[PDB]
């Protein structure tokens, strides 16, 4: 049938924050379906506390809400917006989670929202694990024995009936949260004390292992007529017992004959069948083992995710747009398939002539004292995405795509080391985010491929791959770049080896090894992804390099093109925010008439989608790849200012090789980031900035240091040295050294230079102090403590730099505020990750008018001259993984750890910071019994926060030197023994619930080793607990606010805007 | 360094590795997007004097396996890939592609752009290649022999095919857990289907057993006549190479099941012999449907399945008689798919019911025929 009629309006919840397990891959998903409805002609209203993505853009759909995801405010949304209908598979399990939350509140029932795509009980049926096993049992396929368990008791009873290892899994979970392996009964114990309070429905699934059997998974489709595709087959490259996303995958499967892939393809359907997935597609899993062929069903999950992203980057079939058409009763034969210019239709399998390679991202550097083992639960914070013609070219294009320096195998470990082949096999035995290197390892250090295999559980199929393509590293070694003649760079180039990890070989330099290509005349092809292995004619030009013949990449002459650099994958710090600018500078480029050329290999985002531009290279982001492409599509500019510090960090290089860098020079970019460099300019401009020196010795540095003044920033991790003696210690364990700005004020402010004048984007006031990374504080739009005169000094100061390093297009400068005093603290001459909060909260979209300026555009002749001030106050809030890394002490600091952030919009500051705490998920109560235990310097604040928490009738208690200033001033908390004082001690009274929120501020390396047991408890029993003076007051005013009282939607606020 | 080289007609050449026999061979060349499935693509009959290309970079990722074999030999002329895997990986192999190939004597090449190669033939259609490996490969030998081919195009392939003798069939389907089963005996089966084999895939037989069925396969070109002889309860055209010529004998028996009330079932090849004799028209295909992930639309119950297809030629719809009636069609290029004959107990499918490889979607087009045949028992 056609589409549905009695349905006009539809709420789509959205996702909320990026977080480990759940990320952009929604923004991508969320933005499609809103595409699909509204070109259906739907009244699309939708959910997202997350600002940074192009779904909350306002003219994307009708009712935009950027507001905590909570069902008692999505409750005053329905109630405002009158939806039909509700989407709620394409948000995540923060989605899915609130659907059915909300159906249990009664709330669909009271204003007669239907439930589409899917519906609550098939939801249940999938995502509450004893129903899935039941399902599966009733059409005969087959599951790990297992067990259910509600209690504790339940479980150490199924672990004894499975055995160790057994995996743990919560219902109502996904991204393996709240899971684990257990090898032991005290693993046993903590992950699942873990998963049974992280589950929604406080419940486990226990099962044997079933460690080293193939992974698989399938990306299925259903329409309400019963016809049923699938659209993409995964085989995971890393073994069952690493979950799929911490896993290195591939598409299609490799390994298994037609007859259990026809097996596995039935199963995959008779999944959605009996789970009730009518109208929308699925993700399905398996375990195969490779001795017989028994196939195992892990687990469903009904709605969009990481894979079904991927499986649509893989093959071309937009998943998510087809599966909103389908919730709206369209079926597969009514849609037609967008790559085959429509030609055919949206129902039949995918057919691909390629091989597709994704590999995970960490940032376990970010986290010491984390388990940096891979598991059943993920802990990888990206994911890069690449094609080749044959799986070692996809492998490789994919290691250079990946971020962290690789060029491809690069070693680990050196040839000559004794201990190399224990380490190597440590590594095999025992994953780790670097298994991939220190494969290649052990090819160099003579282990076999069964040696490999007997480790490493991966198929011998990739492993062979692997080790000859060491075996052709060693000959370009022993030949050296005299035997890279073009016969063989040729065979090289096309098993996917970069110019870069030639070199280094053959000891040259990469450009030497690329101006020999040229000599050769040796240069890769482009083939288009189509959907049907190229049975089909295309019209979309979505492409990857390969060596091969024919080229299909047909440039055009015709017009002025402009290319836009991607950042890779997402990591920490360089997230989708910066994604969101770049989407940004396609859009209105191509509105304004430019060819638009988009270069990122992130399969998760808006960016990668090939509707956001006219072209799209889905290649690696590096230096050889742009190369290529510059020098087929002749471009008019190339932006290299809004992916982060990915392409931010070619500039140079790509300007050296010829290439039409527009914006913002990379001299001007370095004038910036170099320190020294920069340090001149703010002199020349008479600017302030903190005393600093750059030392080479230990003795040199104390004595630097009695010059500059304690306490010190020392930036090589970063850290916070306060004393003489504090900087040895810090010496040993471990180079720049800069005056600390203590009980500083951090500002960020965002704008716009043309050449001509200034555009101030925007000022934003940290609620955290400076010493906490911006990237990881709260902060305000506008400014809820700072003078109008001191903003006005910091204007000025950001218009003299932006002439003065002659920026073009964005930039941002971060300040400091002390006594009264402005203070430097770094300019970054290029888009910043608050870009987009900016633009949602001023309504002004600053990727875009920069993007014009780049290309030639003023800003007066654009009519964006005057700073926007709304009327309506905007904070935003982080979200930290430290719940995912239980051994790292949750605690704020000069390096970035936050994985998203959250948008509160409210009438007042307080308003919007309630709005923004809840958003971030924080467990905060009204009432209760605090615990305040502070610092010495905070020791005199906190009487006045001891007193607006009794205010709002709150109990106290303190530790031991805060109770007795509390005492001075009148205020008499109840004393709690820290742990070494004896019984009870905070930990136990933690544990016991009996606090609903903690303030604990520390300072100084050993104090807070020593105070590392609140920090983590708190944690540990999701306690609301703020680590900053600052953010406690910003607590204590929300407590006055009522989040769930007032919604507003983006087109609403942005009507407000004088 | 073991060369091979392939020639189109038109000239084009692509230079890569010899993977097969050396020597040459000769072929309409075609393209086939199935993923998986290789073996049993290279053992199906209808590929007889064809040279198969697949999509699919990386062929014999499992190597090979007796279960997997759809006929008595490889009737590909040729195979044509982009990558050999360094080895097989896969419980059920008992022997690589490469060695296989040996062992088969088939000519193979690898290493070539087959996406090149997939968008001409898609582009300017079907067209004849030459692929010779060995020491010095000659293209304008290859080019040649290309040229000098004959071609399909007015050929009675079907013939070369079939079975020297008659025999009978009772063997049913493989199962992960059993493998390829002990054939039945005789009086295990109800049915007893007469099949004609214009160069039958074995899954055909085998699933036809599974439904009952007791066979006996027979010759292209046996006689109506001498088959009705055996009181048959149902009969079944296979499929098989080529197309057949409006000229020809099997048109002629097949007409005279037509006149009795015997239950009429064709497939691929066994479609288009239906249709002719029923006073259709067949036309020869650009490039054809070879692959396994086409829509196909039951016109009947609007509903679409994925199917295995492989043919060339196709039953022209607008040339139907009115005793033909549509039962499905292409979702791809809405090319006639499928036929029932309103006057008789007839119907045929251009896709490939039995798959094997391939979706199990079009496995019920034979329950119908059970039906049919059930029905055809009780009078
Ligand atoms: N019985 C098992 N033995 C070993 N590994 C398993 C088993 N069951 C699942 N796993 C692993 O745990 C991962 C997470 O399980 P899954 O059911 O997919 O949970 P989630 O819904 O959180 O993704 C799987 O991708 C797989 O690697
Ligand atoms: N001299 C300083 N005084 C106080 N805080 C500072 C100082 N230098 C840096 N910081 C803190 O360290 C964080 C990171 O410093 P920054 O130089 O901006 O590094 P990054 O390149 O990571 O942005 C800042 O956001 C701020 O909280
Ligand atoms: O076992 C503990 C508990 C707390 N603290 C730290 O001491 C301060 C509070 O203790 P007091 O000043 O109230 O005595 C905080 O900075 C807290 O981090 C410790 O060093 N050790
Ligand atoms: C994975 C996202 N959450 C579960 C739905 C945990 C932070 C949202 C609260
Ligand atoms: N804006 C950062 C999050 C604050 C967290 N509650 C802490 O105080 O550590
Ligand atoms: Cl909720
Ligand atoms: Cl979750
Ligand atoms: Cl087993
Ligand atoms: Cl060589
Ligand atoms: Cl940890
Ligand atoms: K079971
Ligand atoms: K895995
Ligand atoms: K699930
Ligand atoms: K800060
Ligand atoms: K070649
Ligand atoms: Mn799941
Ligand atoms: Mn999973
Ligand atoms: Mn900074």
């Amino acid at each position: 049938m056609p589409k549905r009629t009695d349905i006009k309006s539809i709420l789509i919840l959205g996702a909320g924050p990026i977080v480990i397990g759940q990320a952009c891959e929604f923004d991508y998903s969320g933005a499609q379906a809103c595409k699909a409805l509204r070109e259906e002609g739907y009244r699309v209203i939708l959910v997202n506390s997350n600002p940074a993505t192009i779904m909350t853009d306002p003219e994307m759909a009708d009712a935009t809400y950027i507001e905590p995801i909570h069902w008692e405010v999505v409750r005053k949304i329905i109630e405002k917006e009158r939806p039909d209908a509700v989407l709620p598979t394409m948000g995540g399990q923060t989605a899915l989670n609130c659907a059915l939350e909300l159906e249990r509140q009664g709330v669909l029932e009271e204003f007669g929202v239907t439930m589409i795509g899917a519906t609550a009980d098939a939801i249940d049926k999938a995502e509450d694990r004893r129903r899935f096993d039941v399902a599966m049992k009733k059409i005969g396929l087959e599951t790990a024995r297992s067990g259910i368990a509600h209690t504790m008791e339940e479980a150490l009873a199924v672990a004894a009936d499975v055995g160790f290892p057994c995996i743990i899994r919560p219902s109502f979970t996904m991204g393996g949260s709240g899971g684990g392996i257990a090898y032991n009964r005290e693993e046993f114990e903590e992950i699942c004390a873990r998963g049974l309070d992280l589950s929604p429905t406080k419940e486990l699934l226990i099962d044997e292992s079933l460690i080293g059997w193939k992974e698989y998974e399938m990306e299925v489709v259903r329409d309400k007529n019963d016809n049923c595709i699938i659209v993409c087959s995964i085989e995971n490259f890393d073994a069952m017992g690493i979950h799929t996303g911490d896993s290195i995958t591939v598409a299609p499967a490799q390994t298994l004959t037609d007859k259990e892939y026809q097996i596995m393809r039935n199963a995959s359907m008779a999944v959605l069948r009996e789970i009730g997935v009518e109208t929308g597609g699925s993700n399905v899993q398996f375990a195969v083992n490779p001795k017989n062929g028994r196939l195992i069903v892990i687990e469903m999950n009904p709605r969009v995710s990481r894979s079904s992203a991927l499986a649509s980057k893989a093959t071309g079939f937009p998943i998510a747009k087809v599966a909103a058409k389908l919730a709206v009763g369209y079926t597969l034969d009514e849609l037609m398939n967008d790559i085959t210019g429509g030609r055919t239709p949206a129902s039949f399998e995918p057919s691909i002539d390629y091989v597709v390679t994704k590999i995970p991202r960490f940032n376990f550097e970010k986290f010491a004292g984390a388990n940096d083992r891979l598991t059943t639960q993920m802990k990888s914070v990206g994911e890069v995405m690449a094609i080749g013609r044959t799986q070692q070219e996809s492998l490789q294009k994919a290691l250079r795509g990946l971020e962290v320096g690789a060029t491809g195998f690069d070693p680990k470990v050196s040839l000559d080391d004794p201990e190399a082949l224990t380490k190597i096999r440590r590594e095999l035995k025992d994953a780790g985010a670097d298994r991939i290197w220190y494969i290649a390892d052990a090819f160099r250090a003579g282990l076999s491929v069964d040696g490999v295999f007997n480790l490493t559980n991966i198929d011998r199929w990739f492993l062979v791959q692997i080790e000859e393509l060491v075996r052709l590293e060693e000959k370009v070694a022993e030949v050296g770049i005299t035997g890279l003649n073009a016969d063989f760079l040729r065979q090289l180039k096309r098993k996917g080896f970069a110019d870069a990890r030639l070199a280094k070989l053959a000891g040259v330099r990469e450009a030497e090894i690329r101006k020999l290509r040229d000599q050769y005349d040796l240069h890769p092809v482009y083939k288009r992804v189509d959907t049907c292995a190229a049975e089909f004619a295309t019209d979309t030009a979505y492409m990857y390099s390969t060596y091969e013949e024919e080229c299909e990449a047909n440039p055009s002459t015709d017009r002025e093109k402009i290319m836009v650099l991607g950042g890779g994958p997402n990591r920490i710090g360089q997230g989708i925010e910066f994604d969101y600018c770049c989407v940004h500078a396609s859009l209105a480029l191509r509105e304004d008439g430019y060819e638009t050329i988009m270069v990122n290999c992130n399969p998760e985002t808006v960016s990668t989608d090939y509707d956001t531009s006219d072209r799209l290279y889905f290649e690696p982001v590096t230096l050889e790849d742009v190369l290529e492409i510059v020098r087929i599509e002749k471009p008019k500019g190339v932006i290299v200012q809004y992916g982060g510090q990915t392409p931010l960090k070619l500039a140079r290089a790509l300007e050296a090789a010829g290439v039409p860098v527009i914006g913002t020079s990379p001299d001007a970019i370095d004038r910036a980031e170099d320190r020294e460099r920069f340090q001149h300019a703010v002199e020349r401009l008479k600017l302030k900035q903190p005393a600093n020196a750059t030392v080479t010795a230990i003795e040199m540095a104390v004595e630097k240091a009695k010059e500059i003044g304690y306490p010190l920033v020392v930036r090589p991790a970063m850290e916070i040295v306060y004393d003489e003696a504090d900087l040895r210690r810090y010496f040993q364990t471990a180079v720049l050294l800069d005056h600390f700005l203590d009980d500083a004020v951090e500002v960020d402010v965002d704008a716009i230079c043309d050449g001509e004048m200034v555009l101030i984007g925007g000022i934003m006031e940290h609620i955290e102090q400076a010493g906490v990374h911006s990237g990881d504080s709260a902060c305000s739009l506008p400014a809820y403590t700072l003078s109008q005169e001191i903003q006005d000094v910091m204007r000025q100061q950001v218009q003299k730099l932006a002439f003065e390093l002659q920026v073009r297009g964005l930039m941002n400068v971060q300040f400091a505020v002390k006594n009264n005093e402005v203070y430097l603290i770094e300019v970054n001459p290029r888009a910043a990750r608050t870009v987009p909060f900016v633009s949602k909260a001023t309504g002004v979209p600053l990727a875009k008018v920069a993007a014009r300026v780049m290309a030639g555009k003023s800003l007066a002749e654009q009519g964006v001259t005057k700073e926007v001030i709304p009327p309506y106050y905007s904070v935003k809030e982080v979200v930290l993984p430290f719940n995912k890394f239980p051994g790292v002490d949750p605690l704020l600091g000069p390096e970035m750890r936050s994985t998203g952030e959250v948008m509160g919009v409210g009438r007042t500051f307080a308003e919007a910071f309630a709005k923004a705490q809840l958003g971030s998920n924080s467990t905060m109560k009204k009432h209760g019994r605090a615990l305040l235990s502070v610092r010495e310097g905070d020791k005199e604040r906190v009487v006045d926060l001891a007193a607006k928490l009794l205010k709002q009738g709150f109990e106290l208690d303190a530790t031991h030197g805060t109770a007795i200033v509390l005492g001075e001033a009148g205020i008499n908390p109840r004393l709690v023994n820290k742990v070494h004082e004896g019984r009870p001690h905070i930990q136990d009274r933690i544990k016991n619930g009996e606090y609903t929120y903690i303030i604990n501020t520390t300072s100084g390396r050993r104090a807070i080793e020593d105070s590392r047991v609140i920090r983590r408890s708190a944690l540990q029993y999701k306690v609301h607990y703020d680590t900053t003076l600052n953010g406690g007051f910003a607590t204590a005013m929300a407590l006055n606010a009522d989040a769930t009282e007032k919604v507003i939607s983006v087109q609403e606020m942005h009507a407000q805007i004088k | 360094i073991k060369s091979a080289l392939l020639v189109l007609e038109d000239g084009t050449q692509f230079h890569g590795r010899a993977i097969g026999a050396t020597g040459s061979a000769v072929g309409e060349v075609v393209f086939n997007t199935s993923m998986t499935g290789y073996q049993e693509i290279l053992t199906d009959p209808s590929y007889s004097r064809q040279i198969v290309t697949l999509t699919y970079p990386h062929i014999g990722n499992v190597g090979t396996n007796d279960a997997d074999e759809e006929s008595s030999q490889v009737h590909a002329q040729g195979l044509v890939i982009r990558d050999l895997p360094l080895i097989a990986s896969n419980f059920r192999n008992t022997e690589d592609l490469s060695s296989y190939l040996k062992r088969h004597n088939i000519v193979a090449i690898a290493d070539i752009d087959t996406r090149k190669l997939t968008r001409l033939l898609r582009e300017k259609g079907a067209q004849n290649g030459c692929i010779i490996a060995g020491d010095n490969p000659d293209a304008a030998l290859a080019l040649e022999k290309a040229r000098a081919f004959p071609g399909l195009n007015g050929m009675d392939l079907a013939k070369e095919v079939t079975t020297a003798e008659a025999y009978s069939w009772t063997q049913g389907s493989w199962t992960l857990t059993g493998g390829l089963p002990e054939a039945k005996k005789e009086d295990e089966l109800p049915f007893h289907v007469v099949a004609y084999d214009f160069g039958a895939k074995r899954n055909i037989l085998r699933m036809l057993v599974d439904r009952g069925c007791r066979l006996t396969i027979v010759p292209a070109q046996t006689s109506a006549e001498d088959v009705l002889k055996m009181n048959p309860d149902g009969i079944f055209l296979s499929n098989g190479p080529g197309d057949p010529a409006p000229d020809d004998y099997a048109i002629t028996a097949i007409q005279k099941f037509l006149e009795t009330d015997i239950p009429v079932f064709g497939i691929c090849l066994g479609h288009q012999l239906l249709a002719l004799a029923s006073g259709a028209k067949t036309v020869k295909m650009k490039f054809g449907h070879h692959g396994g992930n086409h829509p196909v639309k039951d016109v009947e119950k609007n509903v679409v399945m994925i199917t295995a297809q492989n043919h060339g030629f196709a039953v022209d719809e607008a040339t139907l008689p009115a005793n033909l009636r549509v039962t499905h069609k292409s979702l791809f290029d809405g090319t006639l798919q499928g036929i029932h004959r309103t006057d008789k107990p007839a119907f045929s499918f251009q896709g490939h019911p039995e798959a094997s490889p391939g979706p199990h979607d079009a496995a019920p087009l034979f329950d119908h025929f059970i039906e049919l045949i059930e029905q055809y028992r009780k009078t």
